[PDB]
């Protein structure tokens, strides 16, 4: 809303107003690597063949 | 919701305009005070016009009324100007009334007095659009031994003022139809739109042979747009004014006056010129070149006007309602227009020069 | 109410991108031409489509001769379904006080008379273009009063060079040019004969008189800065008192009783002195800022109270 | 709407009997606003001009008419934006000139003959409130004066309502009313020479003869060194369009008189509205 001061005498300018906004979303994206070597993921798997 | 109007009274002199015969409804035209009239003629006429005209022919309706700013109704003023409209099958209708209601002992004889003062004014050039001015219209009256107490609204619409009488309390404007002339038909314009409402005088400049025409023309034209107009319908009189009008005024014959040269001084450096301080000296005035315009019996302006007209109101509706009725005046059928809701406003006068 | 206001509504039609609609509300303040004085109108009346004359879209100077056929309306309210508008001709509000905007370069004062000129300067032709309804828009300018007798009479003088620079003003030290472009020759011989008719009938036998005037100017203008400051250094006065030592007629027919000087004044003001009516449209409108400023700044609102 | 100009304390004892005098008469204010101090209404405010200058100054400022007078505060009401919603204010006559009913009034500097207030350090003028058709007459003759001197005894007889006026009862206004006749004359020479070169034979034609002819196509519709003259037609629409404002005086009052006497005179009051 734009907010309202009262004046005295004959009344020159208003009427109360409004304000819509609209913003535009801006996208990104974060990336972080991982790494598993075969040593590691047949400890982690379980049995073998 | 009760609009706002403004109401006027005023105690007048019944011998030239009659509420009793005119109903409630009507228009009235207020006048100046008629000790001005002889001396304006005196003094704005053109040359070699009878100023002791105008003062002669308001005398004799003094001494015709007998058998003081005051009043004249519309109705009386259209059957004096009888003689001049087209419609004359109604126009001898309307002075029918005139003469067989209006309370007094030859009113005949005030409309053929009235219509030579009207024919004395045009002649000794105090026009009566300088004169006639707008008076409200009639809403309720009291009636005495020779005078009687109008009440008229000055300004606002005539459907809100009471009229008196709790059987019948409103007034519509009542008009002649000899003078409410349209230019909604007559052009084409039949679209909606409010209309606004005009008072038109027209004249016509001769020797011993003028007229008068009183209208009133509704139109959806501004008051800035009707010269066009009233030209389109009124182009016979501007015709017989500019040739006719310009009579006993005394024509140079031949001319005297060469054409102005100070095209061809200007361009030669040879031709003899004079300082600020050498000029309004006889020596060096006289080396220059001397011009005498003699502008004598031209067809002025004033002299060549044809008609004028002012604002009288509005209808504010999307499509404005006439009727065209036949009302009985005592034992008078009459032709009558009837207009609804009018809105009054005032407006100075505007010459069609 | 009806004699106090009278309230328009032009509708808006149902196909509106929005685009188009977001531009109608930066329109508030704007003069709009009815017409008539119908209480429902559409855009495609009031838009240059409805200006057009018989295939004719008219120039800057015919532009001017239809809108004193029309009625100037100012915009009070946009709502989405329609536009609510006021005819300045008829009545203003019940209060009697619209807000107008300021299209033009310039500012305005206190008590100002208003007349209304077309999109006529060069970085002003801004019409307001709908392209969904193909409809363009074009807002007059308010401007004070003594630019618009200026910029008319710049126009209908360029007009009869062309018969046979100017473009260029100046107010309050401000430079302003309007835009050059070719007229057409219609409405220019109607702009020249409510010259020389209001022109020729201000021309009296008393006039005579006023005429062995022009050599006391010219010797006055050596001695007094108010008339130095008067005449011009491009006048024509100046250049008539140097070549033409005029002499008035010395009798008048029927002298005694009419008064020669008399007869010219009021035969002056009421043919030349209305002249400035004859040519563009009436003053309608005049500004009363109440307690604001007493200056209103370009594209900024100003109260207005209607002027005779 | 009612404005209240306020006066300035240290009255003296005759100052607020002239305060008291000007009940029903004209006031002209900057802008319309609450609180309004004396010294703006002042003739202090103007500055001293001369016709010219009041003419002038009396379009730019907005008229008020006063009601009743509070000793610490003159409360008017303007002609604008008061009036439409109120009915009816009472006006005074100073002119000498009786109003009649339905007249358009307006307003003319004080030609013929001042309320000074010696403590507060100013004087007051105020206009006239006579009819419009007169207007255009008193300054029309005044400025038709002032031509002689760089007359005739019916110039200053005027009739109106059966009264005559005599407007030489002559000195001072003389030169007060002196840049109304040097802008009233060049404007009609500068106007009649430029269509003298336009048009140059309009004074060589034959009056009632070869003038007439020529007259009736410039009323018809269906006929369609270099001398400065293109930038003097600007000149001259600009100059002559000023003076048809400044000297239009055009109507701000109409009497509609109720329940009271037809005719106003001088000194009485007139009831007043403008809109219908």
């Amino acid at each position: 809303h734009q907010p309202l001061i009262a004046r005295d005498g004959p009344h020159p300018i208003e009427q109360p107003t409004h304000n819509y906004m609209t913003k535009i979303i801006d996208r990104r994206a974060l990336n972080a690597a991982f790494s598993l070597a075969t040593e590691a993921i047949a400890l982690l798997t379980g049995e073998a063949l | 919701g009760s609009p706002r109007h403004h109401l006027t009274r005023q105690v007048i002199l019944t011998d030239l305009c009659q509420p009793n015969a005119d109903r409630a409804g009507t228009l009235l035209l207020a006048l100046r005070h008629p000790a001005d009239l002889p001396h304006l003629a005196h003094q704005r006429a053109p040359p070699g016009r009878q100023t002791e005209r105008l003062g002669e022919a308001w005398g004799q309706l003094m001494e015709a009324t007998a058998l003081r700013a005051g009043l004249v109704s519309f109705n009386f003023l259209v059957a004096a100007c009888a003689a001049s409209y087209d419609a004359r099958d109604a126009a001898d209708a309307v002075r029918a009334h005139v003469t067989a209601n209006y309370r007094g002992t030859r009113v005949g004889a005030r409309l053929d007095r009235f219509s030579e003062c009207l024919r004395a004014m045009v002649h000794t050039h105090v026009f009566p659009h300088e004169v006639m001015r707008f008076f409200g219209g009639l809403v309720s009256w009291v009636t005495q031994d020779e005078l009687a107490s109008v009440t008229a609204v000055c300004a606002g619409p005539q459907e809100a003022a009471h009229t008196g009488h709790p059987g019948r309390p409103r007034s519509a404007v009542i008009l002649p139809a000899c003078a409410f002339v349209d230019l909604d038909a007559e052009l084409g314009l039949g679209g909606p739109g409010a209309a606004f409402l005009y008072l038109v005088f027209t004249y016509r400049q001769r020797r011993d042979q003028e007229l008068c025409c009183v209208y009133v023309i509704k139109s959806q034209l501004p008051p800035r747009g009707l010269e066009p107009a009233l030209e389109r319908l009124f182009g016979r009189l501007r015709i017989t004014n500019t040739i006719h009008g310009t009579e006993d005024m005394t024509p140079p014959a031949p001319n005297r006056n060469p054409d102005f040269p100070l095209a061809g001084l200007a361009a030669n450096p040879q031709t003899p010129r004079c300082s600020a301080g050498q000029v309004t000296n006889p020596q060096f005035a006289d080396r220059l070149y001397r011009w005498q315009p003699d502008l004598r019996g031209r067809p002025t302006a004033r002299t060549c006007t044809y008609a004028a007209f002012a604002e009288l109101g509005m209808m504010p509706e999307d499509s404005p309602r006439c009727l065209h009725r036949t009302e009985r005046f005592g034992a008078v059928s009459v032709p009558v227009v009837i207009l609804e809701g009018v809105v009054w406003r005032p407006g100075e006068w505007r010459a069609c020069a | 109410m009806l004699a106090d206001g009278f309230e328009t509504d032009i509708a808006i039609p149902s196909g509106i991108s929005r685009p188009d609609a977001a531009a109608l509300q930066r329109c508030e303040g704007r003069v709009v031409f009815l017409p008539t004085i119908r209480r429902q109108l559409t855009l495609a009346d009031v838009a240059h489509e409805s200006f057009v004359s018989g295939g004719v879209s008219p120039d800057t100077l015919g532009l001017l001769l239809a809108y004193r056929r029309r009625f100037p309306a100012v915009i009070t309210r946009v709502l989405p379904t329609r536009i609510v508008a006021c005819p300045l001709d008829v009545g203003l509000t019940h209060a009697g006080t619209v807000n107008l905007r300021n299209t033009s370069p310039v500012d305005l004062c206190n008590g100002d008379p208003i007349s209304l000129v077309p999109p006529v300067f060069e970085g002003q032709a801004t019409d307001v273009r709908l392209d969904s309804l193909d409809l363009t828009l074009r807002f007059p300018v308010p401007l004070p009063s003594p630019l618009a007798r200026e910029i008319v009479a710049r126009l209908v003088a360029r007009g009869i060079r062309d018969l046979n620079d100017l473009n260029v003003l100046y107010y309050n030290g401000s430079r302003l040019s309007l835009l050059a472009d070719v007229q057409q020759l219609g409405p220019v011989n109607a702009e020249l004969r409510s010259l020389v008719l209001n022109m020729v009938y201000s021309i009296t036998e008393g006039t005579t008189i006023i005429l062995t005037l022009i050599p006391r100017l010219f010797a006055l203008s050596a001695q007094d800065g108010y008339v130095n400051a008067l005449l011009q250094m491009q006048s024509v006065t100046r250049e008539a008192a140097q070549l033409i030592h005029p002499e008035a007629p010395a009798l008048m027919q029927d002298g005694e009783r009419r008064l020669p000087l008399y007869e010219a004044l009021v035969a002056w003001l009421t043919h030349a002195g209305q002249l400035g009516d004859t040519l563009a449209l009436a003053p309608v409108v005049r500004v009363c800022t109440f307690d604001g400023a007493a200056v209103v700044r370009s594209g900024d609102m100003a109260p207005v109270i209607r002027y005779p």
